[PDB]
């Protein structure tokens, strides 16, 4: 029956669940506000130089 | 500049290595690869440093035609080792 | 071109032309100098000229002269040990 | 970093070869057409690459005519396959 | 070559951080003369030393931007900034609903 | 970067635990029990290979040729490990300037794991063998690199992470009607020993079945999406990998249910038939941007 | 951590050293991977999204991968040591000294030269571009297009026909 | 876009004041119209420069593509 | 018929899938010249500027305005 | 080889179109390119051990020329910056140009190929596509003449009708005969290029043609001397007529077409002060008379080569311009002085 496939899924739903949360929950020790900027191209690059040199000094992402 | 500098001195060595040949046959055709490789580099370096748009395509054109020579010589490779039992620069017959 | 292409036109080879987007080239400056010198047949033909305006190009792709300026600086700041050296970055 | 991300893959790799290498102690031609035809597809497949992020800016309908004209080539060299291509 | 004074132009450049500007594109609308005038000298002579002092104004009509936000309807643009931080590079996506509570008390 | 260790050993745990689910649910498809008696279902067995074969099992090889052989095992798992990276999820490890662009040349380097593999063996009789393993690779990637296109070409860049954002109220199997079709055979070309089949060699077991993994979430991506939700990371990460798992049930499907195409008939499927198939539909989604409109 | 690209550019003649010495066609054809992945961060550094991957994609998975399957079709040989060969060895040491004796020179600035140019430092003065472009930024972020070169697609297109039709006649 | 030329005029202010400091008694280096001959136009100039001090600085502002923040 | 109606039926029977391949991409090539609505797409990838846009000194000029909302130019507003 | 063969032919033609009119220097790369993929297949047609030689030894050697470039197609980015096929600019550039132009037109010393690729085809139909190839890069040398140093192209010009003037002399296959008269017709090419632009492109007029109507005569089946010797007692003797006219205008001899592109090229460098080079191409021009001298003692003496076996059935060839052109090439001294001017 089902209850002896279950347990090896139910451990598929927790090794599998790590790479996703261990991302996202990263993200409020390492920055203020549980976010990780984009680069993409230049435009957004540029901001991210900016925010610093805005009275942030180490930090890359602050607010005010 | 500097970089260039590296680059053109790896060039000469892809350049004897056509020149170059000791008993086997198939090093000349990784070292057309290599030649492009090298052109590839170089190519790329002073379309993106002094920025053209227009001309950034012509590198990937060259890469097509890279594999064109490193077939169409490629598959003349093979008929060497069809009439002969293996491929080698000492075994010719032409005068 | 021992042959040329007469009615239909298939170009867009040579700098500082209509770009594939609205950004310009990196030396479009001095690229519209030496254009705008050799457009007449006794220019480049004669070379003499157009030797001011070839000269400022060479100086923005290869960047030769800048080059050799940032040199000097770099090591008379390298030679300054155990001296007067100035500091305020 | 892109650099700090590739090297911790590989050398983690390159250990779990020495845990089983130190611990314990006690003919045929014509593959080779099916070979170059890969190459010279995936050429075509290069060209054909830019479509969904260089269709940005440039006009449509000039662009339309010859984005085509790729694919329809593609399968021209495939109508060639069908004129006697083998047992394989 | 001939460079500007160490004194230069704009005193305290810029607000603050970044996003919040790009937050808010009314700034296209209100105070557009300092911002086309420097565009139309930039384009016409490329050089920075000629134009700086059109540029001189457009930082400091940018501060008067940013006050009269600041001194009225405070906390509709406080709250549409916090909503454009916590998410990514959306923008305007997932934040509409926050958005309806900005504009409304500027246009009183 | 701590983060990077938080995508190598929880991802070897799962390419390990997948023992239990390549046999039991492959197992009832067979009417047979599976692990039972090595755990209280069977948990305990999938450690217990990794002890079996790393520590206590020694080599013999047929020559050894200085450098090969002990360095196509870290062909074999380096590039499928570095194939995590460019995933979007719901955010992404260090995201490339374009996302597809890297997953489809980590995959088609991938190729070399079975190449070296061939060349290792100083005999005859494995090489024309392995050769023929190439092939199977090899032809599908000329697919593969179309029916990507296709997609991308309706909607988004090469970048992952806006292939969710396009994916808001209805999924991509609808408008890719035939196109989903071909990513659930293509995918299994790249040895997972369903449509067709072939120490250091147990290292090949924990790369092989990593990148059956690795196509059951890429599919879950370019296909499936059902929400986003930025303000909530909670509800995406339980709901992508049930997506994920009744796909991984599919891929041992075909290993189960159906028998081997034959060599010469798996050109025929593919080149003759699938081809034609492939760029006709190529040729549908070229239009498909201009006829309405449709660009990133 | 000063230099970038330069340190990049030392690998990427290491690898082309196994080219002008003959190391037999399985170990110089393991050279083209280590030269060509390594000459992707070359490319990669400086701009050039698209063009960056695509050394991985052709040049990388599929040229060389063809290559893997004539090193069996024609002079396998069983792969040998390519240090017990004569002269194989004696063209590897030479090949690197070329270039390795270069690479001292690199301290204290000025290096001599073959050529006329002068190399000098440049690490700040390596990438030599600022930001300029924005909103679809890089001459490279737009690298292909079909418009304006029009004839370009149709040439490589009529190219691409020939070598399909040819390499099946002589065959 | 004025956050760009306002920078570029104080990196380059400070690179004069280090030309002064450094070249004093041997060198005969002036530092006048600039290294272009024509002298008219200007072009970006401290993309190779933005100051040769400060490491830190400088490898973050030079390099975008890599890491990628 | 002697290739319409006789040359269809025997290519649905043997080999079925080589009519797919003549019928969907022989579409796709008809379909974008014939229907109305590809003139449409053409005009919305032309008035999304990539760059920002320049000012032009104002000299005896008709339909060119300020910044603010007002009736100049074109400025799309094709369809919401 | 049926249709396809035309097409594959056709992309030749095409192929020189592109070299011809063309602005960007990696379009004409391209154009190189289309010529190295479609005459490869005509260098086999049948398969042949001697074919297969040839074929490998003709991709290799100009394969890595056609790279070398390609560099000074890179060159023209790091210097000079724009991509147009005008001047080449840097003298560094043009060392590494002039020299992927030797490899197929300035011959000297890269002839080593030429002896064993022109024979190594199997048919006649191969011979005329070497001597018609030789026009794509005459049109790249025609646009960037100035520029390029003099010291290092008139070297090139001077040692080939050494060495062509040499290679000949050996020789009894009647394909290497025609490879080396090659070799001492490209001297007089890469001799016009410095002086006076005009009238090297006519030089090409008269080889061409004249080559084209040469292998034309041979396509009644002859591969050496001694098999061409066969042909005026038991073949055709009035064939051998025009086979004699063609191969005394091949030398510099005055009644004939062949001397007066040998006019102009003296002519335009007697003009520029120099005499001492004029004097070292006229005595080796000799030396280039001798192999068609002993190939016309097929023609005119008896030389004994009667055999038993003899045809009585009319041959039937292919023969395109085969009637024309002969004509031309026989006599156009008259025909053609003021002509100089209507081709340049």
């Amino acid at each position: 029956m089902w209850f002896e496939v279950l347990p090896g899924i139910a451990v598929m739903g927790v090794c599998l669940f790590i790479p996703g949360m261990a991302t996202a929950r990263i993200h409020r020790f390492s920055n203020g506000g549980k976010e990780k900027r984009v680069a993409h191209y230049p435009y957004q690059w540029y901001l991210m130089e900016r925010d610093r040199r805005v009275s942030g000094v180490n930090r890359s992402y602050v607010s005010k | 500049s500097m970089v260039y500098m590296n680059i053109m001195m790896a060039f000469t060595v892809s350049l004897v290595g056509l020149l170059m040949y000791r008993s086997h046959l198939m090093s000349s055709l990784l070292c057309l690869e290599g030649m492009m490789l090298s052109l590839f580099v170089m190519a790329a370096l002073t379309i993106l440093n002094s920025h053209f748009t227009l001309a950034s395509m012509m590198p990937i054109i060259l890469l097509v035609f890279a594999a064109c020579e490193a077939a169409l010589g490629l598959s003349l490779l093979v008929m060497v080792s069809n009439t002969y039992g293996t491929d080698y620069v000492q075994n010719l017959n032409l005068l | 071109q021992k042959r040329l292409g007469v009615d239909l036109d298939r170009w867009m080879t040579i700098q500082s032309a209509e770009q594939p987007h609205k950004i310009p080239s990196r030396c479009h400056a001095f690229e519209k100098e030496w254009i705008e010198c050799a457009h007449g047949i006794g220019s480049i033909r004669a070379e003499k000229e157009c030797k001011i305006e070839f000269e400022d190009f060479r100086e923005c792709l290869l960047r030769q002269k800048t080059m050799k300026r940032l040199h000097a600086i770099r090591r008379q700041r390298e030679k300054l040990i155990k001296e007067g050296k100035y500091t305020p970055p | 970093n892109l650099m700090l991300a590739l090297l911790t893959n590989f050398t983690l790799a390159t250990l779990l070869v020495i845990i089983a290498f130190w611990l314990p102690q006690l003919f045929s031609m014509k593959f080779f057409l099916v070979a170059i035809t890969f190459l010279l597809f995936d050429l075509e497949i290069a060209l054909l690459l830019p479509l969904p992020w260089a269709s940005q800016t440039a006009n449509l309908n000039t662009m339309l005519t010859m984005a085509l004209f790729l694919i329809i080539l593609l399968a021209v060299s495939l109508a060639y396959e069908w004129t006697q291509k083998g047992l394989e | 070559e001939l460079p500007s004074l160490e004194d230069l132009k704009v005193q305290e450049v810029k607000v603050s951080s970044s996003v919040l500007k790009a937050a808010a594109h009314h700034y296209g609308a209100q105070c557009d003369k300092p911002n086309k005038e420097f565009m139309l000298c930039r384009w016409e002579e490329k050089d920075p030393r000629r134009c700086l002092e059109e540029g001189k104004l457009v930082n400091q009509c940018a501060l008067e931007f940013f006050r009269q936000i600041k001194r009225h309807c405070a906390e509709p643009f406080t709250e549409y900034w916090t909503c454009i931080d916590y998410s990514g590079l959306q923008l305007f996506r997932r934040c509409r609903k926050q958005q309806a509570q900005f504009d409304e008390c500027v246009l009183d | 970067m701590i983060n990077i260790l938080m995508l190598i050993i929880p991802i070897l745990l799962a390419v390990a635990f997948l023992t239990l689910v390549e046999r039991k649910v492959l197992g009832y498809m067979q009417l047979r029990k599976g692990p039972n008696v090595v755990g209280p279902y069977g948990l305990l067995q999938p450690i217990a290979d990794a002890i079996k074969l790393f520590i206590k099992e020694p080599l013999r090889p047929a020559t050894s040729s200085a450098s090969m052989f002990i360095l196509a095992p870290i062909m074999a798992l380096g590039l499928a490990l570095t194939m995590w990276i460019p995933l979007p999820m719901p955010y992404p490890l260090i995201n490339m300037n374009l996302g597809v662009l890297f997953m489809l040349a980590m995959s088609s380097l991938a190729v070399y794991s079975i190449l070296w593999s061939g060349w290792a063996s100083n005999s005859k009789y494995a090489l024309i063998g392995a050769l023929r393993a190439v092939a199977q690779t090899i032809s599908y990637e000329v697919t593969l690199a179309i029916i990507l296109l296709s997609v991308l070409l309706m909607s988004g860049s090469f970048t992952l992470s806006t292939l969710i954002t396009t994916q808001e109220q209805m999924w991509l199997i609808l408008p890719a009607w035939p196109l989903a079709m071909m990513w659930f055979i293509s995918t299994l070309a790249e040895t997972n020993r369903a449509p067709f089949d072939l120490g250091p060699f147990a290292l090949f077991f924990m790369a092989e079945y990593a990148n059956i993994i690795m196509m059951n979430i890429f599919t879950a991506i370019l296909f499936l999406g059902t929400s986003h939700n930025p303000h909530m990371p909670e509800l995406y990460t339980i709901n992508f990998t049930i997506k994920s798992l009744l796909l991984t049930m599919s891929f041992l499907w075909i290993r189960a249910s159906y028998p081997r195409f034959r060599y010469d008939q798996l050109m025929h499927l593919l080149w003759k038939n699938f081809l034609p198939l492939t760029l006709a539909l190529c040729m549908w989604h070229v239009s498909l941007p201009i006829l309405t409109s449709g660009i990133p | 951590m000063l230099y970038i690209v330069f340190i990049l550019s030392v690998i990427f003649v290491m690898g082309f050293v196994g080219f002008s010495s003959k190391p037999s066609p399985i170990y110089g054809g393991l050279g083209l991977i280590v030269s060509g992945g390594v000459g992707c961060g070359i490319v990669l550094n400086f701009g050039g999204s698209f063009l960056g991957l695509m050394v991985f994609l052709i040049y990388l998975g599929g040229m060389m991968v063809v290559f893997g399957y004539t090193t069996a079709m024609a002079t396998e040989q069983y792969p040998e040591i390519w240090l017990s060969n004569k002269a194989v060895l004696g063209a590897f040491v030479t090949g690197l000294l070329m270039e390795f004796f270069m690479v001292y020179y690199v301290l204290k600035d000025k290096e001599v030269e073959v050529v006329f140019e002068f190399n000098g430092l440049g690490d700040w003065v390596i990438y030599d571009t600022g930001d300029s472009g924005f909103f679809s930024e890089e001459a490279m972020g737009i690298a292909a297009l079909y418009s304006y070169g029009t004839w370009l697609v149709i040439v490589t297109g009529w190219s691409l026909l020939i070598g399909v039709v040819v390499i099946m006649e002589i065959t | 876009l004025q956050a760009e030329k306002d920078r570029r005029v104080l990196q380059m202010l400070r690179e004069n004041l280090e030309e002064e400091a450094t070249v004093m008694k041997d060198x005969x280096x002036x530092x006048x119209x600039x290294x272009x001959x024509x002298x008219x136009x200007x072009x970006x100039x401290x993309x190779x420069x933005x100051x040769x001090x400060x490491x830190x600085x400088x490898x973050x502002x030079x390099x975008x593509x890599x890491x990628x923040x | 018929a002697e290739r319409v109606a006789a040359f269809l039926k025997n290519v649905w029977a043997k080999e079925p899938v080589l009519v797919a391949s003549f019928a969907i991409a022989g579409l796709a090539v008809i379909l974008p010249t014939l229907s109305p609505y590809t003139k449409y797409s053409l005009m919305i990838n032309x008035x999304x500027x990539x760059x920002x846009x320049x000012x032009x000194x104002x000299x005896x000029x008709x339909x060119x305005x300020x910044x603010x909302x007002x009736x100049x130019x074109x400025x799309x507003x094709x369809x919401x | 080889n049926p249709i396809i063969f035309i097409i594959i032919l056709l992309t030749i033609m095409l192929g020189t179109i592109i070299v011809m009119i063309s602005s960007h220097w990696l379009l004409v790369w391209i154009g190189f390119e289309m010529n190295m993929l479609a005459i490869i297949p005509i260098m086999m047609k049948n398969h042949n051990p001697r074919a297969t030689e040839a074929s490998t030894k003709y991709f290799l050697t100009q394969s890595t020329a056609s790279m070398l470039l390609m560099m000074a197609v890179i060159i023209n980015l790091m210097f000079s910056g724009q991509w147009t096929v005008m001047k080449l600019f840097n003298p560094m550039a043009s060392m590494l140009m002039t020299m992927a132009l030797a490899m197929k037109l300035g011959m000297a010393p890269f002839h080593f190929w030429v002896p064993e690729v022109t024979q190594g085809i199997p048919l006649s139909s191969g011979l005329i596509l070497l001597t018609w190839q030789k026009l794509a890069p005459m049109s790249v040398l025609y646009q960037i003449f100035p520029s390029i140093n003099l010291n290092l192209i008139l070297t090139l010009s001077v040692l080939s009708i050494l060495i062509g003037g040499w290679g000949g002399l050996n020789q009894t296959q009647l394909r290497k005969i025609m490879a080396y008269s090659s070799i001492a017709h490209m001297g007089w090419m890469t001799a016009v290029l410095p002086y006076n632009p005009t009238m090297t492109l006519l030089n090409l007029i008269i080889y061409i043609i004249m080559t084209s109507t040469m292998f034309t005569m041979f396509m009644a089946n002859s591969t050496t001397t001694t098999l061409s010797l066969s042909h005026t007692w038991n073949k055709t003797p009035i064939m051998t007529v025009l086979i004699l006219a063609t191969l005394l205008s091949m030398g510099g001899l005055p009644p004939l077409s062949g001397f007066m592109p040998k006019w102009m090229i003296i002519q335009e460098m007697t003009k520029n002060n120099s005499i001492i080079l004029p004097t070292f191409m006229a005595i080796t021009a000799l030396l280039n008379l001798y192999f068609y001298m002993r190939l016309t003692y097929s023609t005119t003496l008896t030389m004994f080569p009667s055999t038993n076996n003899m045809k009585m059935k009319w041959q039937f060839p292919l023969m395109k311009k085969m009637t024309f052109l002969p004509t031309m090439v026989v006599l156009s001294t008259m025909m053609l002085p003021l002509t100089p001017m209507l081709s340049v």
